[PDB]
This record gives structure tokens, C-alpha cells and sequence, in this order.
């Protein structure tokens, strides 16, 4: 959700930046057969096709960088150069598909003599952190009557990931790539938050960070998809379910928000949407515990805070008791 | 090593175990291309002629 | 609007979920000339080589499925075996293109000797069934005032399809394509809903289902081009007109929401915007009635709210009059 | 038959008369690649070599 | 922020109403060797296989249209018989990359003998207006207790050109292309506004416009690159600096809003961010005044309007205001 | 001529100096494709008949 929180970066600024100062230097200098041979010369003209037809489509900027920009070999030889970590090369090396999609290519000059443009490499300033997924859906009531229902829910949902002594947070977790257990991220997609703001998950109420929620009084359903199970908001009418591919339906969820592990689980149904669990293996923890939208009282709650807090829903709570007490006197 | 916790409390869910390989900043390098059975070599030349016109073209104002 | 409120699912979950598979009975079975011949290698070859090439700057993962992934006759020949009715597999042969963009290819193997990668394809269990595609505009007020306007704005526009006795909700009508009267939709991208969310058409202010809106007091101009027609909301001094390609101007739209049909209509302009309206026929119905946004009284309408309804803003106001009633005295 | 409706009260329109193709569910099949003038055989088999070492490297850790 | 203000179009319906005329004209006359031979072939040919193979995995219908659709030649030959300004032919003749970016090519018969298909070009009724590009970013207190703090935003960002006597106005300056000093733009997503809508930008409490913003108690870090330099938003404990390449750090931002130009900035690094600031020549200003969060009591102040303005914030105020005046007594 | 303003009171900047260039309209035009060693010339209208069959699939019903 908060991905508007944000800031704005020019992502080719740099390349581009490095293109403007060779034309410079352009102007400062600008101061007083065989068959084997018919093979290669396809080969070596296929190339200069591919790229020109990159650029072309692509307004002269292209992501991700193809085999036709670069070759593996000559990626491989840029990696070998970078002063980088030795675990930073292999790092690049062993997913270079990714350095790739992260890459731009930058077309810059054509004088008649020389064709010249920016390649744009990724470097990765932090590797081998800990990260860790937060995944959030609505906590709504279970409650009998219709309408006048209250729900909750965290807005702060993406990856965590340990930096600088800080923690870089990606809203938008689409943002992330996962490969296994290793994350690819983009820190321009991301905002830095103090390590406390890991509070949030063990205790909601906590003083020292203020939790960020949303309300609403719109109890729908909905499944979110975990790394090792998945989440399932089940509300009203709706028919929530967790199969199994051989055995068939293992477990009908009730009313409220539940959650079931990917162990021996194969597809979780919510409603007329039927969702595929991952597969991957590890273990998983259920942690008890009451739905704190039990706490409240639905007739103060504010029930269109779009971004918000904890501590702020609740002051905002203690503003409509106020205007209460002090009024019968 | 990739673990998994439920809180029922906050309908929130937190994976670990996953270590990062975050894009922090950029390496720059300059590509530079030089540029200048007898009639398959023709069409061949005609094609980098409409390359390297298609790149002046992109390469305009 | 309401886009996020949908849940949050694994797309590859099931093909990776396959592919694992293939990894672990590889580790469990790891126990104990002519010129004829030229151009039909150069012709297998190739395949193979754009196949590399999609799965290398996809990172392993393609959509939609090409050709070279799956020919033509392969992709018949899947869906000739897949168990499902002779109209869904008639419906997949007349629109492969479709099946194509919904389907995916995972990179699975390469174990030396062998090659393989896992074909996701869509199975559509829901054919047939009606479909509906509610558009809305912002609704504001038609007041001489400069500011102090107010508006509301239904915002569960989107797909409606009847679904297993309920109807599935497409929010993102984007994610929805549309061939002739045919309309293929993704569920993972959708609400499972009452088939009582159809009576916010009919009667906005009804009891059994709570329509969903916004308010605000932005009254800014703009249209929303339908089916078979245009919605024209215009406010302010926003000049709007709707024109015939080969007359001109054929009608200029006063201050409000109105509509007019394709139906001799070629383009609608809204202020500095020109809009093409679609060119399908079909008949057109103008339902008369009172713009509900005349009901509300402006000094008590709540104008900041971004996810409510009309049952929710009612209550609202109440709110606001019981503070006032009871004062006086 | 496709029709519309404009409901001036409400500033809403619906289109009805369509069809539905709802993806529900996912079919999965496994496709497998088998693997191993003059000149011109040569550069294909170059070709093939890039595409498995290719390939190979997108499979790695 | 405001793209959800923006009107919805059918973007091919101009072509696909082209492509219902040939059907109708269809039906309405449906009523009572050498080398060199070998090369012309493939090349004619492989065009027909590259423009099947765009349509086949786009479903028919392709942007941006490839030199395989349509050649430069091609291209140049409908540009010069356009009904537009040589200064409108001489605008898309040197930028035929962003004309391909702007075109849609919609397949529409193959009758057995005649293969046609519908090529939509971009016209530009525009040209050579002044534009400009407005950035904003969130305004929060410098004050020194944690939580509890104000913030102000500007929401109305985008680029702005003058049209026809009024604006149209981009929110989402991302649909907008630069290319050196033009803005390239598709008035489809735009608002037309009145050309006073500039006044928020010198008097933001202005009565002719009523400035929008947003307003929260999110007091989060981050930063805006602009044309010719780079906005900082740092709050909180965030370490937010500007470097030079060559020198380092050469300016540490104090909590609050801040801005350095790029003549002689290479970077901005604002937490774990790094952003390359534009290195576009041109002069930049630094208007000094007092951060107008600062005029706001926290007590009194509205901290969740996702879509307010200025007047409509600074009302809500009075409200609030009016409530307790009218208490004590 | 590019010039940028920044409004310490409102944390905003205005760039200006920009022309437009703001597509309006379109102009449509229909493109019409004209349809009808040895064994190179055999796999090349084999090629055709892909494409032909291909185009005709997705202009089915």
C-alpha cells in the first residue's frame, strides 16, 4: 500500500549523464571471397540488427540489457573489473539474468565513424543482510449483524531488509525479485525505517513505533499467498477453503482471518477465486492470539482512515470519547 | 533456512530467512561499435545501411 | 477503484510447484551431405535459440507463451487432452492468441542430455455465463458557486459476471479483454460477491446491499467512454461537446453528468481531451432521474471520503445533525 | 446483442450482453528439449552452444 | 498523486471503427532461378513472419508499431500527406522513435487473397507551447517530539502546458516523454484546467484556485530529483546529504525541506537512497519563505485528507475550531 | 532555455521552459498486404503458410 510514500529518482540519470560528457570530448577534439567470411560477417551484422532494433523500439533506452547489447563474455569481463566484493562478482555471476534486468542500455552517439552507447550495470552495495517478507490482509469482525461491521488492516506490508544499521523497506514488494532464498531488490523503491519499526509485528500497540493500519467497515474476502501458506480473510457469505490435490477439501475456514501452511496444502479457495500456495519448503509457526478489531468498540471506531496509525486510530478514538463524557455533565 | 510466522492477533504474517541483494548504485562502461554468393554479401550491406540510418534517425534533434 | 481490495496470490505457484517436482525424481532416479538436412537443422535450431532468448531476458519465466515455446499444433493438441468440455476447448481454438497471453512458461532443467521447461495454461471453468461492465463518473453539483461544490462518485465500476451463484467483481476492468461480446477475465483479479451488488443499478439508496462511494469537493471535468456510448461529467467552464466525423458538433453538454450513444456519435471532446467513443452496435437505454447528489445538503456532506458508501455517508451525516439538533436546547 | 443503460441519477452506465471467459484454474504440461556448406553447419552449431550455455547460466545456484 | 481524476478512453476505437468499415465494404461488394530472386524473397518475406509474429503475442493489436509494420519510408510518406503544420511534419520527421512510441497497429481482415491491417498515428494539435513540470514533496515539522508531528502535500505534481487558452495538466508526469526541451504528451491523460491554477505555486493560500494537498502524521525521508537538481525531504533520524563525484560530500541537510541545484551535485543520499540528481544545464532559484506547516497548530490540524486542498483543509479547521469557542462558554 | 524554482514554503520546484508536443488526435491509414536452392525457396513458403495460418487463427470468430 505504501508505495506512495516513495520519493522520485531519475533511474538513467547517471548513464545519461556519462552520454552528455562524451559528446563534450567530441567537440574538444573538434579543435584545430570465402565462405567463412560471409558467415562472420552475418554474424557480426545480426548483432548491430538486434541492437538498432532495441533501440529503435524502445526510443533509444532499453531494460533489460540483451545478449545482443552485451554478451555474456563481455558481462562477465565488466563484473571481473568492478571494484567490487569477490562475493559481489559472484554474486552478479551466478544471476546474471537479473544483473541483466536490472541494467540499462543507453544509445548515445552515431558520428559516421563511431557508434557509442552507455551500459548502465547494477552495483550492490549490500549483500547477505537478512530480509523478511510482511505479509498483511483486512481483520474485520465476525459479527452476526450485516452492515456496521469493523475492519482493520496493516498497511505496511512488503520486504525488510537489514542495512546500514537501518532497515530499507519496499512497499511494493512486486518491486523484489526472488530467487530461493536470495532477494534482488531496488533500494530507489524503497524507504528507510529505524530497526524499531519491526515492533509492529510482535506487539501492535507498542510506544516506540506507531504501527500503520487502515480502516474501513468493508468486510470482503480475500487470500494473500505467503511465502510457506497463506493468509485467508474469510467474511459474510463467502466459502473459504484449503484442498489438497489427491485427498480434495482438508479444511473449511470460518468466519474471521485464519491461516494454513503450504505443508500438505496444494490451492487455498476464497470465494470463486482459487489460489495456488507456494511449494517451497521450510517450516511455519502459528501464533495465537486475540484479533485486536476485538478491542474496539465499532460505534467510535473511525472507519475511513486511508493512512493512519495505531496510536493515531486510537487518539482519534479518545477525541470521539471526549466529546462523550464531557457532554451528559 | 526460510521460516514462516502467523499472528492471528494483527491477521499479519512474516517470512525469514532470506538474504538481500539490494541495488544500491550504478557501474557505467562506454560500448563503442566502429563502423565504415557476392550478392548474398549485398543484401547483407544494404541491411547495415538501414541500421545505421535507423540510428541516425533516433539520433535526430 | 476498489483494485485494492483484492488478494494476493503466487501466478507461477503451480508450474513451480511442477517443476520442483521434476528436480526431486532426478535426484530419486540418481540411485543405484544434403542441403535438406541444412535447412532442417537451421529450422529446429532456431526454435531453440529463440526460446534461449525469451527465457534469458524473461529470467526464466515467459508470458505470454509464444509460438516458439509451443507451436500452433502443440497448443491444439494440449488442449484436445485437457479434461474439459468440447465448448471450452472450442473456445480455446478460436481464441489461441488469448490462451497464449494467459498462460506462462517456467525454465525448469537443463540437465545435460535433456531440456525441460513447465507449460502453464489457463483452464476457463466459467463460460457462458453474463457479464456486465459498469462504468461511473464523478457526480457533482451543477451550483453557480465557485467552490463549496460537492460530489460523489460510485466506485465499484468494473466487470460483473454471474459466477457458481454469485457474481465475480473485476474492480480493474483492465484486467477484463473483450472480443466481439466475448469477455475473458482473470479470478485472481477479482471479489466474489452477493448477487445482491447488482441493486446499487437500480436503487442506489436500498437496504440489502451498501453502494459504494467516494466524495469529494473536486468537481473537475471529465468522460468516461462506454460500450456503446459516452459519459460526459461537466463542471465548471469546461467546454464539452460530442461530434459527428463528418456534420461536426451535433451536441454541446451543459454543466452536469450526461450521456449520449454512439450511435451517430463519433468522438466526445471534455475540456482539452478528445475521445474516440467505440463503434459496436447495440441498443441504448437513457433512464431519467434526479441526480442523487441534489439530496445532500453541502454544509454537512462529508468530502473526504475515499472508500465509504451511501448507507456509511448517510450515517455520517446523521452524525453530524444529532450534534447540531441537540445543541439549540 | 449487447445493450446499454445511463442512469442520470447516479451518473452509471451498464453494458450487458456479454459473455463470459473466466481463467479459474491452471493445466500444466511438461515439454522436454533433447539434446547432444560444411562451414555453415559450423556457425549453427556455434549457435546451439551459445543457446545450452545460455540457458545453463539463467540454472545457476 | 491526482491520476485518479483522470478520465477513461478507448484507445484504438478510432482504428477499430476504421476496421468495421472494410468488413462492411466487404460484404457491401460481396453482392451480384536466380540468386537474386531467392534474396528478394527472404527478405520480403521475413517482414510478413515478424509482423505475424507482433500480432500473435499481442493479440492483434501492437504499440509501439515497428519498422516491420510500417518502414521509415512508409512512415515519411504519411507524415507528408497529413493534413498538419510543416512544423507538425518537421516535428514528427525528427522524432520518428516517439511517433512508432504513439502509433497502434490493429490487425483487421485476412480475406484469403488481401491481408489489412489499421495503422492509428499520433497527430499533434499542440506544438511549441510553454510547459512546465511541477514536483512536489511532503512538507512535515522540524519539531523534536517523536510522534505527533504535521505534514502538508502538494498533490497537484505533474507537467503542466498551455492549451487553447487553459492547461491540460498531467498528474501522472510519467505519460509524458522529454526529449532535450520538448514534452512529449497524450492529452488522454490529462485534465483541463484553468490557466489560474498556476497561482498555488507562488500564493499557495490564493482564493482565484484552491491549491490541493494532502495531509498526514507519516513524517517520512525521501527525496524529489528534479530538471536541475533535487528536492530533500528529511525528517526524523534520517541522514540525508548531497555529494559532488569527485570531492564527496559537499552538503548535509538538516531536518525539514531542503533543495540543492545539480550544477556541481552529482548525488543525493537520503537514508539508504542513492539518487543521481539530472545533469541537464539550465539556472536554478532558490525562493526563500517559511515552510507553511508551520502556520498549523498539530492540535487542530486534519492528519488523514487523502484529497483536500488548502481553503477545504484550512475550513475543516474552523470546524474544529468552532466547536470549542463555542464550549467554554 | 531551462529554468527550475524552488518554493522553500511549499516544498515544491517548477521547471520550466518546455515545448509541447501533446498528441490530440489520429490519423489512420490502411496498410494492405498483397497474397497469393529450390529446396531454400521450399522452406520459405512453408514460412508463408505459418504466417498466413497464424494470422488466420486469430481472426477466427
Amino acid at each position: 500500500f505504501l508505495g506512495f510514500l516513495l520519493g522520485v529518482g531519475s533511474a538513467i540519470a547517471s548513464g545519461v549523464a556519462v552520454c552528455k560528457v562524451l559528446h563534450l570530448e567530441g567537440e574538444v577534439n573538434k579543435i584545430k571471397s570465402n565462405i567463412e567470411t560471409v558467415i562472420e560477417f552475418q554474424q557480426k551484422n545480426n548483432r548491430l540488427l538486434e541492437i538498432t532494433r532495441e533501440f529503435s523500439v524502445n526510443a533509444g533506452v532499453t531494460t533489460p540489457v540483451s545478449t545482443y547489447m552485451l554478451t555474456n563474455s563481455e558481462l562477465l569481463s565488466l563484473i571481473n573489473d568492478m571494484p567490487i566484493t569477490n562475493d559481489q562478482k559472484k554474486l552478479m555471476s551466478n544471476n546474471v539474468q537479473i544483473v541483466r534486468q536490472q541494467s540499462y542500455s543507453i544509445m548515445c552517439i552515431i558520428k559516421e565513424e563511431v557508434l557509442a552507447y552507455v551500459v548502465q550495470l547494477p552495483l550492490y552495495g549490500v549483500i547477505d543482510t537478512p530480509c523478511w517478507k510482511l505479509h498483511t490482509s483486512p481483520l474485520c469482525t465476525t459479527n452476526t449483524k450485516e452492515g456496521s461491521n469493523i475492519c482493520l488492516t496493516r498497511t505496511d506490508r512488503g520486504w525488510y531488509c537489514d542495512n546500514a544499521g537501518s532497515v530499507s523497506f519496499f512497499p511494493q514488494a512486486e518491486t523484489c525479485k526472488v530467487q530461493s532464498n536470495r532477494v534482488f531488490c531496488d533500494t530507489m523503491n524503497s524507504l528507510t525505517l529505524p530497526s524499531e519499526v519491526n515492533l509492529c509485528n510482535v506487539d501492535i500497540f507498542n510506544p516506540k513505533y506507531d504501527c500503520k493500519i487502515m480502516t474501513s467497515k468493508t468486510d470482503v474476502s480475500s487470500s494473500v499467498i505467503t511465502s510457506l501458506g497463506a493468509i485467508v480473510s474469510c467474511y459474510g457469505k463467502t466459502k473459504c477453503t484449503a484442498s489438497n490435490k489427491n485427498r480434495g477439501i482438508i479444511k473449511t475456514f470460518s468466519n474471521g482471518c485464519d491461516y494454513v501452511s503450504n505443508k500438505g496444502v496444494d490451492t487455498v479457495s476464497v470465494g470463486n477465486t482459487l489460489y495456488y500456495v507456494n511449494k517451497q519448503e521450510g517450516k511455519s509457526l502459528y501464533v495465537k492470539g486475540e484479533p485486536i478489531i476485538n478491542f474496539y468498540d465499532p460505534l467510535v471506531f473511525p472507519s475511513d482512515e486511508f493512512d493512519a496509525s495505531i496510536s493515531q486510530v486510537n487518539e482519534k478514538i479518545n477525541q470521539s470519547l471526549a466529546f462523550i463524557r464531557k457532554s451528559d455533565e | 533456512n526460510i521460516t514462516e510466522e502467523f499472528y492471528q492477533s494483527t491477521c499479519s504474517a512474516v517470512s525469514k530467512g532470506y538474504l538481500s541483494a539490494l541495488r544500491t548504485g550504478w557501474y557505467t562502461s562506454v560500448i563503442t561499435i566502429e563502423l565504415s554468393k557476392v550478392k548474398l554479401i549485398k543484401q547483407e550491406l544494404d541491411k547495415y545501411k538501414n541500421a545505421v540510418t535507423e540510428l541516425q534517425l533516433l539520433m535526430q534533434s
